[PDB]
DNA sequence: GCTGGCACGACTTTTGCACTCGACTAAAGGGGCGCGCATGCTGTTG
DNA sequence: CAACAGCATGCGCGCCCAGGGCTGATCGTGCAAAAGTCGTGCCAGC
């Protein structure tokens, strides 16, 4: 329970929903990162990507 | 370090720091700022106390500077944001409060000014007799008095203390069949300091199963359903685990366990043994001698004698001396009375 | 302010490793040298005439054990921070300035006239300075006045300790434990791993960088150090220098 | 050559706080240097006139 | 009379730099006590009235050494 | 970046002189990384983590 | 006996900000005496 | 108006009074860094 | 003569140095870059 | 076969946020000198 809950409540990916317009909630819920846990820390990235 | 919030501070305003602001800004002399300097720290979070005047006076060792420069200082210092503010004795509080009514109140300045200025004391109790004293009758004095009853006392108004100071619970006790059951809710340098992680975090499992053991005795020490609580000593919590007393007393003095009765953790291990064969020690005592004082003396009996007669009635072996005084103490009118 | 008594003077690793390193080039020593030798490791052999064993050097303790077997007695060899007090105690700057720029005088290569020209300039300021060499390696601590060090109060209450106290907490730890140890007359070996704990300790409180990892268990990160504790950027930046956040303003 | 040319600045406070603040001080700390005040961002720092 | 230019003050003394010396310690005079204004007061605060003095010439460095002398003769 | 087995030209950016040094990664889903790369005098190497 | 001032016992008027090593001496100079234990506020009191 | 203690305060007092005048004294934060290099076996001490 | 408050005693509570050795198997990160300075191994000059 | 000069590899600067997050607990181990408080008795007020 605390690895889950720990997940979604807390984590780079999972964020609180922009509620203001239709679209800005429908835009956050397709959108793909390349941020987090899985990779590209930033400002170190590069400009390739 | 910087660029966060560190917790730096906030610097919030106490009432003497307010006071002391508000003095900064008065066209005070040289001498007159020391004296006020003086008084402010003397004032309490409470308001009304300005302490002694007379050590005020003497503080500032003699060389001139009498009581008369102190007294107008203070009483300008008196009259400062939250209108009433120091003096003393809260009669000199409540007729600075009531230096500005504006003047324009009917009845209330001169029926106010008798009766907060003198006579003050005996208006406690009722009107009675003093209805007799300034010839008042009916209401006139009844409205001066909701006037004089409205005026709130002294400061604690400043305050600063948004910080109600929270219990966070340790250990929960979920009630059972009337009763308690504890659950207790809520490079190769620093690879060897991982290691002794592995130790802290072994104990770290450890810790809910002390909250859980240590109360599970300590429910089994003490009746929950009982009366207060069952005298217990530390001999018995010594006797399970074979802890020194020292020890235990100061996990249950740090933590407070949560019962659905109580927030009180080390005050459920501390008891006495009453020494006699007849016999919930101190605590039904003083306890149940506060409750059976409650309700007595329909009008003024004023008697600890009658309440250690019924004391000894009960078979506690009342000393008539030792049972009054734990029963008159705590705000209790007892005795006090007669 | 404060301070504290430390059994064993170590670390201080402002110098040495603050490149180049003072100690290193005023000894006439490698940084690895002295670098390794400051914990464990080597004996440092210091003094010691009338023997094969030169002034400045160190050995294996393999070779230690030879050369107690052999010469015994008048080879002196501190394993601990204490030689290079004592090295560094029994430099003499006139003279070895001196000597120094003679034989500067008449050098050849530029490669070799440019170090000396380094220990000249430096020597030279410890001299007209009136420092003396000693102090580099420090025996008293001194702390860090409290309220700049505030307790970051919680939610509930019960403050829980800020990152510049746990750096306090451990020194403070160690050197009682390496006292403790120290005064029951123990073995070597015990109170040798106290030295290197307590000078990763200093050093580790005086900057969190200098080698690997330095952090904690708490979500890591290297914490601070009085050297991080320096103004924000790691400038004066921030709280000072230009940088005053501001009254009477509004946007 | 700029950078070299602030970090050699005679007033050990500036250029402590442009730069390289360990470097300056021990530099500083050993040589027993006095700051003068005679440029502009010692004077900000210690709160005084330009 | 708000100033917008201070040139005008400016051609009477050279580098403003001592123009706000010379304005600020003449201002200061009237601000906090212990001088009049030589020139009509239009509501104006006290600054531009050390301004206008500055500009009318009536004012300057060696105006309020000289007055500064005579000042603590007379006293 | 996906798991799989990847490849690289470093685009000789390194020596100054200018090659062509090609080093392949390993990456699994979970666990060490294996990167074989070519030295300047040309010889290959095995990176673990 | 009072009139006492702490804002007026500071004026000091410096010039060179003077750096320097710190002795064992100096560091004792500053020290208001020594913290032998690493514990910080008892937790039940709530003081030092 | 950031770190002179002092000096904010009687900077207030005499605005509220109409002297428009600054009485400057030393930042808080200078005096902090001094104790934080003096944290260091480093004195930096102010010479007059 | 009775009740209440306080003083004296016992107890039992509060308070002060000084140590205690234990140990285990992971937890991951992770697409900049320049710039420079020093140490070290190689290489060529005599 | 000697010291001397050069090429190269590694390490530490910069830029820059970045977000919190937290942790509180814990634990004991004796013995011993000093003190807070409950009990009991004595003295004063009504």
């Amino acid at each position: 329970s605390a690895a889950v809950k720990e997940f979604f409540g807390s984590s780079q990916l999972s964020q609180f929903m922009d509620q203001n317009n239709p679209l800005s909630e429908i835009t956050h819920k397709r959108r793909i990162s390349a941020l987090g846990p899985g990779g590209l820390t930033r400002e170190r990235a590069g400009f390739e990507v | 370090d910087d660029e966060l919030p560190v917790y730096q501070g906030e610097t919030t305003q106490t009432l003497q720091d307010y006071l002391m602001w508000q003095v900064e800004l008065t066209p005070f002399t040289d001498t007159d700022r020391a004296i006020a300097t003086s008084i402010v720290d003397a004032v309490d979070d409470t308001g009304y106390l300005t302490i002694q005047i007379e050590d005020i006076v003497d503080s500032i060792g003699d060389d001139e500077i009498g009581l008369e420069e102190v007294e107008a200082v203070l009483k300008r210092i008196q009259r400062f944001d939250p209108v009433g503010v120091a003096a003393k004795d809260l009669r000199d509080c409540l007729l600075i409060q009531l230096s500005q009514f504006a003047k324009e109140t009917p009845w209330l300045e001169e029926a106010r000014l008798i009766i907060s200025d003198h006579l003050d004391l005996l208006a406690n109790h009722d009107f009675r007799t003093l209805m007799r004293v300034t010839r008042l009758k009916e209401e006139v004095l009844k409205e001066a008095v909701n006037l004089i009853q409205s005026l709130d006392x002294x400061x604690x108004x400043x305050x600063x203390x948004x910080x109600x100071x929270x219990x966070x619970x340790x250990x929960x006790x979920x009630x059972x069949x009337x009763x308690x059951x504890x659950x207790x809710x809520x490079r190769s340098n620093l690879q060897e300091a991982r290691w002794l992680i592995k130790s802290l975090e072994s104990a770290n499992d450890t810790l809910l199963r002390v909250s859980r053991c240590i109360v599970e005795q300590q429910q089994a020490f003490f009746e929950q359903g009982e009366e207060y609580m069952k005298p217990m000593v530390l001999a018995d919590i010594a006797q399970a685990v074979e802890m020194h007393e020292s020890t235990i007393s100061r996990v249950t003095t740090q933590k407070y366990l949560h019962s659905p009765r109580g927030i009180x953790x080390x005050x459920x291990x501390x008891x006495x043994x009453x020494x006699x064969x007849x016999x919930a020690s101190s605590t039904a005592i003083r306890a149940l001698v506060k409750k059976l004082i409650a309700a007595e003396n329909p009008a003024k009996p004023l008697s600890d004698s009658k309440l250690t007669s019924m004391l000894s009635e009960q078979g506690i072996m009342v000393a008539r001396r030792t049972v009054a005084k734990y029963r008159e103490s705590l705000s209790i009118p007892p005795s006090n009375q007669r | 302010m404060g301070h504290i008594e430390l059994a064993s003077p170590t670390a201080h690793i402002w110098f040495l490793k603050s490149l180049p390193s003072r100690i290193g080039l005023l000894l006439d020593m490698p940084l690895r040298d002295i670098e390794r030798v400051l914990y464990f490791e080597s004996y440092v052999v210091i003094e010691g005439g009338m023997t094969n064993l030169e002034r400045q050097q160190i050995l294996t303790e393999e070779q230690y054990l030879d050369a107690l077997e052999e010469f015994g007695d008048e080879f002196d060899a501190k394993m601990g921070a204490e030689a290079i007090q004592a090295l560094l105690k029994s430099m003499d700057l006139e003279q070895e300035c001196e000597q120094l720029r003679e034989e500067l005088n008449e050098t050849n290569s530029e490669t070799k006239r440019k170090k000396l020209t380094k220990r000249i300039k430096l020597l030279e300021a410890f001299v007209q300075s009136g420092n003396k060499p000693e102090w580099m390696i420090l025996t008293v601590l001194p702390v860090l006045p409290p309220d700049l060090r505030p307790l970051v109060p919680l939610d509930g209450g019960r403050f829980a300790t800020s990152d510049l106290n746990d750096l306090y907490r451990r020194v403070i730890n160690r050197n009682n434990r390496l006292k403790r140890l120290l005064d029951l007359a123990a073995p070597d070996i015990i109170v040798r791993n106290e030295k290197r704990m307590l000078q990763e300790a200093v050093d580790a409180l005086l900057d969190n960088g200098r080698r690997g990892r330095a952090i904690t268990g708490s979500n890591k990160r290297p914490l601070k150090s009085l050297a991080d504790m320096i103004k924000g950027k790691q400038g004066r930046f921030r709280q000072n220098l230009l940088g005053k956040r501001v009254d009477y303003s509004g946007r | 050559g700029i950078t070299k040319a602030s970090l050699a600045t005679e007033s050990f406070i500036s250029a402590a706080s442009f730069q390289e603040t360990t470097r300056v001080l021990t530099e500083a700390a050993v040589a027993g240097k006095r700051d003068e005040l005679r440029g502009l961002k010692e004077n900000v720092i210690v709160g005084r006139l330009i | 009379m708000a100033r917008v230019t201070v040139q005008d003050a400016v051609e009477k003394i050279g580098n403003r730099f001592d123009l706000v010396l010379v304005a600020a310690r003449r201002a200061r005079q009237m601000q906090v006590g212990g001088k009049d204004p030589l020139v009509p007061e239009e509501n104006d605060k006290t600054t531009v009235i050390a301004l206008r003095e500055i500009e009318e010439g009536l004012i300057n460095n060696q105006i309020l050494d000289v007055r500064e002398r005579q000042e603590q003769q007379e006293q | 970046r996906s798991p799989g087995v990847f490849f690289d030209s470093d685009k000789g950016k390194t020596h100054s002189s200018g090659k062509v040094l090609y080093n392949a990664r390993i990456i699994p889903y979970r666990g060490s990384w294996l990167d074989f790369e070519f030295d300047p005098k040309d010889n290959l190497f095995v990176r673990i983590d | 006996l009072l009139k006492f001032l702490k804002a007026q016992t500071k004026t000091e008027e410096f010039d060179a900000i003077k750096i320097a090593l710190a002795s064992p001496d100096m560091i004792r100079s500053w020290s208001f005496g020594e913290v032998k234990k690493p514990e910080t506020i008892n937790y039940r009191t709530f003081k030092p | 108006k950031s770190d002179d203690v002092n000096g904010r305060t009687k900077m207030y007092k005499n605005i509220v009074d109409g002297n428009h005048q600054m009485e400057p004294g030393m930042p808080e934060s200078f005096n902090v860094l001094l104790k934080e290099i003096r944290s260091l076996g480093i004195n930096i001490e102010l010479e007059d």
